[PDB]
């Protein structure tokens, strides 16, 4: 078990390398085919039947998310037959390209693909592995880019933040609260992509870091919202300020660095005179903070820490590269004169 | 009489600083009116390498007399 | 040609309401491997007549992963029926 | 934009460079000075001016990284401006030589109150 | 010790004021103006830059 | 399709109120069809005459509001002074919303029906007037 | 500011670095030393303009405005020590640092040199003020008022980024207000109306209107410990001066649609004064007064043409000292009676005769005694809008008549008999209660000696 | 995104199973072999945005 | 007393000065490289 637990973990990133390093439609077929075969035993380890009744819902979704891709691949074999990763030379194929590929980056359609998976998994350790599946198909879209029907890609993005802004008003499961708002940032970096595909990854990098800090701060004891009442006066009061340092940043306020892509997202989006569409998104992003307020009101205000059981013992977790993470996640908004020069 | 020359100056520093930092502007607000001239309106020419997209590499073609004369 | 039109309707046995529904859940996964051979042949039409001679490995290496993907999800339905005895996709407890 | 898979090419030798003692290289690592204090503050140090080896090498991390990061950043605007001027220099019809007139021709609106 | 918590902190003012002349000494663009402010022949418009 | 909207802004211009709303009820007649699709698949299994969905009559609401959506224009765009104006096209928003006020009764739902539906109507002919584009390109 | 933010950021590694209860006497001691440095390098001459150093400071040339920003931090620490001393020392010092951090963004603000640095500093607040409402406030219904403290200012301010970058990519660059010499006119369209609309409406979120102002008697009603950040919230409301920066240029000629901002701020002016003569709260009593003659300044600006910029320069600081002083009166008489309801305070004027003088002169700044800094600017608002038309004196004059009752409605409540109660409320107005009550009129009438510095360009 | 490791270090992952006329192990051509050899020659230095025009 | 592990304490302090030495040896080279080239 502990030898191959690295080996299974090793081949996941081996999959997404082959997605990035190829000029061939059949290798990128294989690429996130073997990824979908490498995620399954991570879901299992304690062999609980709820984990099995979550992975199989995860399974046959991504099976079709594989198998629909190849149906697009044989069309531009019948249409000019070249296999370089380029324009698809058929709008009937590019339609079949994107809205199959959008399953693995789950949009406003394919609703319960995200929450029903992430809720019900006992492994709340991670399950940060669902950032890799946010990383691999974005590394195809940078190359599909100059042949899209241009209306389908923006329609899924306007709907993306519309449902994600609504989902967590009806929630206590902080996994589902973090399952939602993963639709939110995946609407923005699609909505840039017709206008300068560079600086899309700027939204991608900031989203990785502010989700990496979130579950590592959730790996103290908390899995339920009212369980985040009983740690300030029980586990550690130092965690209570630090969790307020991130939930307010990821809402996007300008003195923190969570606002930083949405600062730059308009400088690109206008100057190409699309005005009514960024205004509808930024006003929707107001609702992205009322998840966090009404959640930060619970942990930072000492809301009745009952159940007398005092932790006089020390803590030994594995906070691996943890304390160096919210130093570019708060105070980096002055520290990006050109993030669009090293990445772009 | 002994307040100015003990502390600060008049029209020898706060003038010609206005003439100084308003020459950092005409090379800033005018080069920002060249990006819109060039990036948004490049457009169908694609001369300057900003809209340069890869097509194919002709190095990997072959030229041998392959064994069918009419191909 | 008409040999491309059929088979192209034969690809539309991947009807999604008959791909995860209803119960006797093996009938769902049935047409998944049944969605294979509608792509093995349809590729092998165009590769064969237009004499490519190099992409012959492509439908062969297709069927390598086609059973290998099909090998995984069949195992999990045993693990469904390990604690239950029947598949019955109307089984639902873990909600969203 | 040619000669891909490079961190920074060998065409980047005409850089000043973006040297030390800028406030950014000061700032890159200034947060790292605050960062290692938090590493004490998580695991109940409780000292907050702790052992120097944990109090250091956060400083050594960002400072060498930040200087090695700024070298391509000034290069990237330079190569962005390196491409722009020739396309400005070419196509004289796409860059009109406008005539400047003084404030004797302009009859503006005119709207007083 | 010698109370660095005390008046050493307002001593940072001239530490800021010593840095406060570095911006002006690189703003040495124009001497030739017509607001007298002329820099005609004198060592008076040259000084205090 | 975009042939329907191409047949909307070109010919009538307030006039020809016989075929004005005949081109304008089709969008309203097609709009309830989309929500009827989810009302049988997301809402649970209905009676033995599917589609037999939960409240029903969604097309029966949608085709009526889309009928009066062009009708209140081509009446008022004919009778006031004969342009299409933001003040002129405002009137179609209020009473067209109150079918959703008449059905599913008022005082909490129909009271906002004239409220929100009117302001979003007047921006449309304002939108084509100043040269605005939602989905532009360089 | 060459080195003004530079000494005050060094005050921050001094709170938790220090000893025990010495932290109050140390923090006040350093703080007043910066106040001379503010006075010294500023107040220079002076003829269009003092571009200060570079791209981060234009020296607040036309309106000084910055002296008032720096009184308050060595003024509230003596006020907040009334009811704060019950917690851990590390938790109390955090409450000290966040208020000091509030000043540093506002030190760079009000000068700001630009517009793209303006908005990030225009939104750099609301982070420390919100935390003060959450922790160490008063009784419940805090959290909704914290949400109403958001979701208005952030709701209106977001189209400024829609507006400003639309200007930056169109005509030049908004880094320099002084490179705004070429300004194209703006005609009446259906696109340009919204261009002026987003340019203005965000500034109505902070200085209120008859609309959208329900949040303002929440933060002042449900408020921190004893008027602690409430004094800072006075400068937070008056600090929406940036309309003076922007609409002086950048579509000036759109006055055809000025009228519904003239009218709504005018009938709402006379109304919200009388909306509090039947109010039952002290901290709400000054709050609705702070709406009315703060809504006076808006018609002084949208109406252009100076003899209106003269008084409007002075009317920002008019209640800015006065309502700050009234909150100091309301922060007192609460450590002794632990409910803020005004009706329970019958039988005063006899137990505290020393502060009874301070009730008199404070409310004598609303009647305002025409040789002061209050009725020297309100006469110029008369001098402007009477040239507009002859009707405008009517609704504006009754505002000078309603607050005549509305101020003396509070003074007479102190005079009653036999007090029925109060074996507590013994304390005969200790040193902290009256020395902090000073230093408000003491610069105010001092500025009435030679009121030359309180004047715009103008 | 497309890092292109095979450009710097000079091995091909595949790059051969790409077009209709690359390798042909015993020099046996395809049916439309004669038009690949022309259509590649048209747009090689073209940056694909004017190639469709 | 004092109880470190006596292995890693000093490796951190020596690697830094090595990276301090590798810093300016890259820097004072490249400072001379701009003049030697341009
Ligand atoms: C033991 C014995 C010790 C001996 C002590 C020494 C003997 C006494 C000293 C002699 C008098 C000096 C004291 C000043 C008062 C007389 C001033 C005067 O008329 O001469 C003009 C003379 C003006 O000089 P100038 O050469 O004629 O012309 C220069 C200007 O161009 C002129 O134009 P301007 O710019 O000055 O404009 C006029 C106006 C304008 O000045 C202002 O009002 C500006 C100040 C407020 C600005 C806003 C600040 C807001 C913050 O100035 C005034 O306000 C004059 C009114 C009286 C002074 C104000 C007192 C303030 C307290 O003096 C001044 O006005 C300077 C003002 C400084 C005020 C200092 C006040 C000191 C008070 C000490 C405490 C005493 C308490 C006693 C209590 C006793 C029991 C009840
Ligand atoms: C042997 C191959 C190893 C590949 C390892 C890949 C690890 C997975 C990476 C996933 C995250 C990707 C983040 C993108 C930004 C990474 C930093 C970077 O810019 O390096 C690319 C750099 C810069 O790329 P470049 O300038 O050479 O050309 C590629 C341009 N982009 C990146 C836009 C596609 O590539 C290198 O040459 C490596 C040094
Ligand atoms: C002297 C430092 C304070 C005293 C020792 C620290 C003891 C401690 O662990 O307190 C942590 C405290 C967090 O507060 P809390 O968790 O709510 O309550 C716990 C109180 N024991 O408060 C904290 O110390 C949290 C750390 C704050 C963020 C790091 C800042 C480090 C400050 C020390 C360096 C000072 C210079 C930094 C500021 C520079 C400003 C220019
Ligand atoms: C409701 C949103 C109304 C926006 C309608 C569309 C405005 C528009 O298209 O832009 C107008 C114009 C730019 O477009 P154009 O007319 O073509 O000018 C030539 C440049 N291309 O010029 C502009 O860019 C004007 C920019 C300001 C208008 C955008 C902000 C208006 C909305 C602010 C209203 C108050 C906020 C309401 C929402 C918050 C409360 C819920």
């Amino acid at each position: 078990n502990p030898i191959i637990f690295i080996i299974i973990l090793l081949t996941i990133m081996l999959g997404t390398i082959i997605v990035m390093i190829s000029s061939h439609w059949l290798l990128v077929w294989i690429g996130f085919e073997m990824n979908m075969l490498a995620i399954i035993p991570i879901m299992m380890k304690n062999h609980n039947p709820r984990a099995t009744e979550a992975s199989t819902k995860y399974f046959l979704t991504q099976s079709t998310a594989s198998m629909l891709l190849m149906m697009a691949v044989i069309i531009n074999l019948m249409f000019s037959g070249q296999w370089t990763v380029m324009k698809l030379f058929n709008p009937m194929a590019s339609m079949l390209m994107t809205m199959a590929l959008a399953m693995k980056l789950g949009m406003a359609p394919f609703h319960f693909w995200v929450p029903e998976v992430t809720q019900g998994i006992p492994l709340s350790s991670g399950l940060i592995l669902l950032t890799w599946q946010k990383l691999a198909p974005m590394s195809v879209l940078y190359q599909i880019f100059p042949s899209i029907n241009l209306n389908l890609i923006l329609t899924l993005s306007v709907l993306s933040i519309l449902i994600g802004g609504w989902g967590g008003l009806n929630q206590t499961q902080l996994r589902k609260i973090m399952a939602y708002s993963s639709i939110a940032h995946m609407g923005w970096m699609t909505a840039v992509l017709p206008y300068n595909p560079t600086m899309t990854l700027l939204n991608l990098i900031i989203y990785i870091i502010m989700t990496s800090t979130m579950f590592t701060m959730f790996m103290a004891n908390s899995t339920t919202t009212t369980l985040s009442l009983s740690h300030t006066w029980n586990k550690t009061p130092i965690m209570t300020v630090l969790i307020l340092a991130t939930l307010l940043s990821m809402g996007g306020l300008p003195p923190l660095s969570g606002f930083m892509p949405k600062w730059m997202i308009i400088q690109e989006m206008t100057k190409n005179n699309s005005i009514i569409l960024p205004t509808f998104m930024a006003i929707t992003a107001l609702l992205n903070l009322y998840f966090y307020m009404r959640l930060t009101y619970s942990t930072t205000l000492t809301m009745f820490p009952s159940t007398n059981n005092m932790k006089m013992k020390w803590q030994f977790p594995l906070m691996k590269k943890m304390t160096f993470l919210p130093t570019m996640v708060v105070l980096s908004t002055m520290m990006l004169p050109l993030t669009p020069m090293l990445s772009v | 009489r002994w307040i100015a020359r003990t502390f600060f100056d008049g029209p020898e520093k706060n003038y010609e600083r206005t003439m100084a930092i308003l020459q950092i502007e005409a090379e800033k607000a005018e080069l920002r009116l060249k990006e819109l001239e060039v990036r948004r309106l490049m457009r169908a020419r694609g001369d300057g390498p900003w809209f340069h997209y890869p097509t194919i590499d002709k190095e990997l073609i072959d030229h041998s007399p392959k064994a069918t004369p009419d191909n | 040609s008409m040999v491309y039109m059929n088979i192209m309707m034969a690809f539309t046995v991947s009807l999604v309401g008959l791909l995860m529904y209803r119960s006797h859940l093996m009938s769902s996964l049935l047409c998944l491997e049944g969605m294979m051979l509608s792509l093995f042949v349809m590729a092998a039409l165009t590769i064969l007549n237009s004499h490519f001679t190099l992409a012959s490995m492509m439908p062969i290496i297709l069927l390598v992963f086609a059973a290998c993907e099909a090998a995984l999800g069949l195992s999990l339905l045993v693990m469904v029926s390990n604690t239950y005895g029947t598949d019955y996709v109307q089984n639902l407890n873990l909600l969203q | 934009g040619r000669a891909t898979f490079q961190f920074l090419p060998d065409e980047a030798r005409s850089l000043p460079p973006p040297k030390l003692t800028d406030p950014r290289l000061a700032f890159v690592g200034f947060l790292g000075y605050c960062s290692g204090l938090i590493d004490n503050a998580i695991r109940r140090r409780p000292v907050l001016l702790a052992g120097l080896h944990r109090q250091l090498l956060y400083i050594t991390s960002f400072v060498f990284v930040g200087y090695y990061l700024l070298k391509r950043q000034d290069y990237m605007y330079a190569v962005r401006d390196h491409d722009m001027f020739s396309y400005i220099k070419s196509h004289p019809e796409d860059f009109p030589e406008k005539d400047k007139k003084t404030y004797g021709e302009v009859f503006e609106e005119f709207h007083p109150v | 010790r010698d109370h660095w918590v005390h008046v050493l902190v307002p001593m940072g003012f001239v530490f800021g004021y010593y840095l406060d002349r570095k911006n002006d000494e690189k703003l040495t663009a124009f001497r030739n103006k017509s607001l007298l402010y002329k820099r005609e022949l004198k060592p008076n418009e040259e000084v205090t830059w | 399709a975009k042939t329907v909207l191409r047949q909307y802004w070109d010919i009538p211009e307030g006039t020809e109120c016989h075929r004005k709303t005949y081109a304008t009820t089709s969008i309203g007649g097609a709009a309830g069809l989309v929500v009827s699709a989810y009302s049988v698949a997301l809402k649970t299994p209905t009676s033995f005459l599917e589609g037999v969905a939960r409240t029903g009559r969604y097309t029966f609401t949608a085709a009526a509001i889309g009928a009066i959506f062009g009708l209140t224009s081509c009446i008022s765009a004919q009778v006031r002074e004969k342009p299409d104006d933001p003040l002129n096209y405002l009137i179609g928003g209020c009473a067209g919303g109150l079918i959703l006020g008449a059905r599913t009764r008022s005082y909490g739902i129909g009271a906002a029906a004239c409220a929100y539906m009117g302001l979003t109507a007047a921006l449309v002919k304002m939108g084509q007037l100043e040269g605005w584009q939602v989905f532009a390109e360089p | 500011m060459l080195k003004y933010i530079i000494p005050t950021i060094m005050l921050m590694p001094l709170t938790w670095l220090s000893k025990n209860n010495m932290i109050w006497v140390n923090s006040t001691a350093h703080s007043l030393l910066i106040s001379f440095t503010s006075l010294l390098l500023m107040n220079q001459f002076g003829d269009n303009s003092l571009n200060f150093s570079l791209l981060f400071f234009s020296d607040s040339l036309s309106t000084p405005l910055l002296i008032l920003t720096m009184w308050l931090l060595p003024l509230m620490l003596m006020a907040s020590q009334h009811h704060l001393s019950k917690e851990n020392l590390t938790r109390k010092k955090l409450f000290i640092t966040m208020l000091i951090s509030l000043q540093l963004f506002l030190i760079m603000t009000f000068t700001a040199m630009e517009l793209i640095l303006f908005y990030i500093l225009f939104e750099a607040t609301l982070v420390p003020t919100l935390i003060i409402i959450t922790r160490w406030g008063n009784q419940t219904e805090r959290l909704n008022a914290g949400l109403y403290f958001l979701f208005y200012t952030l709701a209106g301010s977001l189209p400024l980024l829609v507006a400003l970058i639309y200007i930056q990519n169109t005509v030049g660059s908004l880094n320099f207000l002084m490179l705004q010499y070429w300004v194209q006119p703006v005609h009446n369209s259906w696109s340009n109306v919204f261009m002026w609309l987003a340019c203005m409406m965000a500034f109505m979120v902070k200085m209120p209107l008859y609309g959208l102002h329900l949040w303002l008697p929440k933060a002042h009603v449900e408020a921190p410990i004893a008027g602690s950040m409430v004094l800072a919230a006075v400068l937070l409301k008056l600090g929406g001066y940036g309309m003076l920066r922007i609409t002086l240029i950048l579509n000036p000629m759109t006055d055809f649609m000025a009228y519904p901002f003239i009218m709504l701020s005018l009938w709402g002016m006379i109304m919200t004064s009388s909306i509090c003569l039947r109010q039952t709260d002290l901290k709400s009593l000054i709050a609705y007064s702070s709406v009315s003659h703060m809504a006076l300044v808006i018609v002084a600006i949208l109406i252009q043409t100076p003899w209106s910029y003269m008084g409007a320069t002075a009317l920002m600081i008019a209640h800015g000292l006065t309502s700050s002083m009234l909150f100091c009166l309301a922060n007192s008489n609460y450590e002794r009676i632990h409910s803020r309801t005004m009706i329970l305070a019958r039988g005063l004027q006899t137990l505290l005769p020393l502060m009874a003088t301070w009730w008199l002169l404070a409310s004598l700044t609303n009647l305002a005694l025409p040789p002061t800094i209050n009725l020297i600017g309100e006469l110029f608002v008369v001098m402007s809008t009477f040239s507009w038309s002859n009707i405008t004196i009517i609704l504006m004059g009754v505002n000078m008549v309603i607050t005549a009752l509305y101020s003396l409605y509070m003074l007479i409540m102190t005079q009653r008999g036999k007090y029925t109660y109060h074996i507590n409320n013994i304390s005969p107005s200790f040193t902290r209660e009256n020395a902090l009550m000073s230093l408000h009129i003491l610069p105010l009438l001092l500025l009435t000696l030679n009121p030359k510095i309180i004047l715009g360009p103008l | 995104p497309f890092f292109d490791v095979q450009k710097r270090l000079g091995v091909d992952l595949d790059r051969w199973m790409t077009i209709q006329s690359a390798e042909q192990p015993h020099k046996i051509p395809s049916r439309c072999h004669a038009f690949e050899k022309e259509w590649i020659e048209c747009a090689h230095g073209i940056g694909s945005i004017r190639a469709e025009k | 007393h004092g109880s470190p592990n006596w292995l890693k304490v000093g490796l951190t302090l020596g690697t830094s000065v090595f990276l301090w030495i590798y810093l300016i040896k890259q820097h004072n080279e490249d400072v001379l490289e701009y003049k030697r080239r341009n």
